[PDB]
């Protein structure tokens, strides 16, 4: 059977840092080796390729090396980038039948952005007519925070989005909690989230 | 164990008419030497070629000078057609054939020796060497460990 | 002419129109590896043994095809050039093995120069149609780009029986009838 | 420029029904057409390549029939039958075959649907930016809601003065369970749209959240609420000083 194996993931990486997601392969062909990315909202689209055994194939500062005694693609890139959160599939394709690609399963990758000036706050948004909901906005945290689901009825809690305002070369993680009771107040929404100290209550 | 297969290129794009493409592979001492050929032939005439010796395609006849140059100037597909030699000459040769067509020994049978049914062709009056279509030959063997 | 100890075809790829004539084979040495029945979508191996010992995706073949058939036709728009005329095939019956009265055998009818390939290779027994236990090849590819087809029919040699190979072809004014006997000698 | 476009985008599947979808191309200089699927886990696999208008082939694979048609030189087709689970249908096309670089077309997106009752539109609100956040850095975060809807098949977009805007924009990657414990959850989906404090406090500026949802069209309903057919809820704001 030809077949491709990859690094099951996820993958959670701060940006600046390297990766490696191994993919090995099984064929007795000659094949022709390549790594696919799949960015969120789109297709599969093709990174790079390497036709020719013990070569290296590159892109977007990632890189593999086909290596045929190991029988490896192992896709590398020094230093990730917050865009390069997406899936990376590892492929072969083999000179039988339709010259048809296999696919490895995929590794999940997530490239969580430096927050150079953190400025943890939770706000309180103006209550919206047509909608009985209450809704805060824990934004402009660490990379280092993480958002815990809530353990209290009624409220809604979604994980951190980072958010790219381009023309003024800044991002922002953000998290949503939301709710229907009276007791629902900002200063608890994220009470089982472990947020920095300093984190601001307007 | 799986014969690899070379693929044609494609031209960019009531009378009867004949196409025909081979791929060649041209082996000696094993495949110490590889020699690849391509060959894309119209209405009986050779028109585009391959060959491994020159490493580009050719026109063979002047119809085929706009495809050669096309399938020169891409350069996936001329790289892809010059690694034929070794995905799928050097492959089939080391990998299936090694099972198939290079281990079949067939034993020869012996106013007349009719020397009949024996594999492959190494071997008064005895007429040429005849191809049964089947595998075998009729016409001191490779299949015998002793010469009656 | 290319000197080597051996040589395969990876493959062959013939395609006619109109009339959408396909075939695909595998060759070694000149014998015929397998041919993909387009139809059934299926790799026939012609020594079933092969076919036990190694494989072959016939979607390959397939694929090969339709690149022929788009090339064909291209080429067909392109060119001025008239059609290739027809050839006449010749036709050589022989038998497989020694023949022995009374232990079956195979006669081989062994047809060359074929251009166009389309033919009728067909057998007689005493002028009586047969058609139980014939076998015939794909299309071989010859240098010159004309093919060769063989027909194989299984048969007890006795002293009385007259087989012809009967061969139709858009090249011949008439049919040609090629025969053989027992006693007779190739 | 896009090579394929593939129609429908999304659609749901009832038990013994077929779907026939179709591919596009748009650049006859890549005819090598082909269909891959990928299922629930992410996995892609190669169904079809089919060169030649007529060419049609039947496959079966774990989950769904399949029948491929190519029935023109710019047009490929797929009949998913017998859908037991749900994947996506991608088109790839590339200029020979088996070409280095496979094009993947937007995609079909099909779900099996085993009660049409338990289909829900979302509903959409839009809550205007914190004053405490304009005051502390001088820009304003607006969040917009999608909540109650099932399936999962909505795209959540945000228009400013009648464009749609990108920069500034963050929507969930998933979205969220209602009920996480039903295996039918209806879901909420939260999108943020940040801009200036100063472009937040001109009025002349119209901030629209639209969330297209895909559901029933006009299948067979019966309950009082409204029908959940496929359709689009929006939620709006012009600016405050
Ligand atoms: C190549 O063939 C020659 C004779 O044909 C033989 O002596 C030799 O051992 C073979 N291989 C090498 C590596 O020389």
């Amino acid at each position: 059977g030809d077949s491709v194996t990859q690094t099951e993931g996820p993958v959670t990486l701060s940006e600046g840092t390297s990766l490696t997601v191994n993919c090995s392969y099984e064929t007795k062909q000659y094949p022709t080796l390549f790594w696919y990315v799949q960015y969120p909202g789109e297709g599969p689209q093709l990174l790079f390729k390497v036709p020719k055994a013990n070569e290296k194939g590159s892109s977007r500062g990632f890189e593999a090396t086909y290596n045929k005694e190991a029988t490896s693609f192992h896709l590398q890139k020094a230093s990730v980038q917050e865009s390069d959160s997406a899936v990376y599939y590892c492929a072969l394709r083999i000179s039988s039948g339709s010259w048809q690609l296999i696919f490895g399963s995929g590794t999940q990758l997530t490239v969580m952005p430096h927050i150079q000036n953190p400025d943890p706050a939770v706000y309180q948004l103006r209550d919206s007519k047509s909608s009985d909901k209450s809704v805060c906005l824990f934004t402009d945290f660490d990379s280092q925070t993480n958002v815990s689901q809530s353990k209290d009825s009624d409220v809604y809690i979604t994980d951190k989005c980072v958010l790219d305002m381009r023309s003024m070369d800044f991002k922002s993680n953000s998290a949503v909690a939301w709710s229907n009771k009276s007791d629902f107040a900002c200063a608890n929404a994220f009470n089982n989230s472990i947020i920095p100290e300093d984190t601001f209550f307007p | 164990q799986v014969y690899s297969l070379i693929r044609p290129n494609e031209n960019p794009a009531e009378r009867h008419f004949v196409y025909q493409f081979m791929g060649e592979c041209y082996f000696t001492n094993g495949t110490q030497r590889i020699r690849y050929v391509t060959r894309y032939i119209y209405n009986r005439e050779e028109y585009v070629r391959y060959d491994s010796d020159v490493g580009e395609h050719r026109a063979v006849t002047e119809l085929g000078r706009p495809d050669a140059e096309y399938w020169n100037s891409q350069p996936e597909i001329l790289e892809r057609t010059r690694a034929e030699l070794d995905t799928v000459c050097r492959h089939n040769y080391e990998g299936p054939e090694t099972h198939t067509s290079l281990r079949r020994l067939e034993q020869p049978n012996v106013t007349v020796c009719s020397v009949t049914d024996f594999y492959p062709a190494k071997i008064v009056s005895s007429t040429q060497l005849i191809r049964n279509g089947d595998w075998t030959f009729q016409v001191e063997h490779p299949s015998l460990k002793s010469p009656t | 002419d290319i000197e080597a100890d051996h040589v395969g075809t990876y493959g062959i790829s013939v395609y006619q129109s109109p009339g959408d004539i396909g075939q695909y084979t595998f060759e070694f040495d000149g014998d015929e590896l397998f041919y993909v029945d387009l139809d059934k979508k299926e790799t026939v191996w012609m020594l079933p043994e092969f076919g036990q010992l190694a494989s072959f995706d016939p979607q390959g073949g397939l694929q090969n095809i339709a690149v022929v058939k788009h090339n064909l036709g291209v080429l067909t728009k392109r060119s001025n050039s008239t059609p290739a005329t027809n050839e006449a095939p010749q036709a050589t019956v022989f038998p497989k093995s020694p023949v022995l009265l009374g232990q079956p055998n195979t006669l081989i009818c062994f047809v060359d120069n074929i251009f166009p390939p389309v033919i009728n290779i067909t057998w007689l027994r005493n002028s009586k149609s047969v058609a139980d236990g014939v076998y015939e090849t794909s299309f071989f590819v010859n240098r010159d780009y004309s093919f060769h087809k063989l027909s194989y029919l299984t048969f007890i040699p006795s002293d009385d029986d007259i087989y012809d190979c009967k061969v139709e072809h858009w090249g011949l004014e008439e049919p040609v009838l090629k025969h053989w006997t027992s006693g007779l000698e190739v | 420029v896009t090579l394929l476009e593939q129609n429908p985008r999304w659609r749901l599947v009832p038990r013994g029904q077929a779907v026939n979808l179709r591919c596009i191309l748009k650049n006859s200089q890549y005819p090598w057409m082909s269909w891959y699927q990928q299922d629930l886990q992410k996995q892609l696999q190669w169904l079809f390549t089919l060169r030649s208008p007529g060419d049609k082939e039947v496959k079966s694979l774990p989950g769904a029939d399949y029948l491929a048609t190519r029935v023109t030189d710019t047009e490929l087709r797929l009949q998913v039958a017998n859908m037991s689970q749900g994947r996506t249908l991608y088109c790839t096309c590339s200029a020979e075959l088996g070409g280095d670089t496979q094009y993947f077309g937007p995609g079909t997106r099909l779900l099996v649907l085993e009660d049409l009752n338990k289909v829900f539109p979302p509903e959409v609100a839009v809550f205007e930016p914190s004053e405490a956040e304009i005051s502390h850095t001088q820009k304003a975060t607006l969040v917009c809601l999608a909540t109650g809807f099932y399936p999962d098949h909505v795209e959540l977009s945000w228009w400013v003065n009648g464009k749609e805007v990108h920069s500034g924009v963050c929507t969930d990657p998933q979205p969220l369970k209602e009920q996480p414990a039903l295996n039918d959850s209806r879901y909420a989906l939260s999108s943020r749209l940040r801009v200036s404090a100063t472009f937040w406090q001109n009025p002349r500026n119209h901030f629209r959240c639209q969330v297209q949802f895909y559901g029933l069209s006009e299948d067979e309903w019966t309950q009082d609420r409204a029908k959940p057919v496929t359709q689009i809820v929006s939620a709006e704001a012009w600016g405050r000083a």
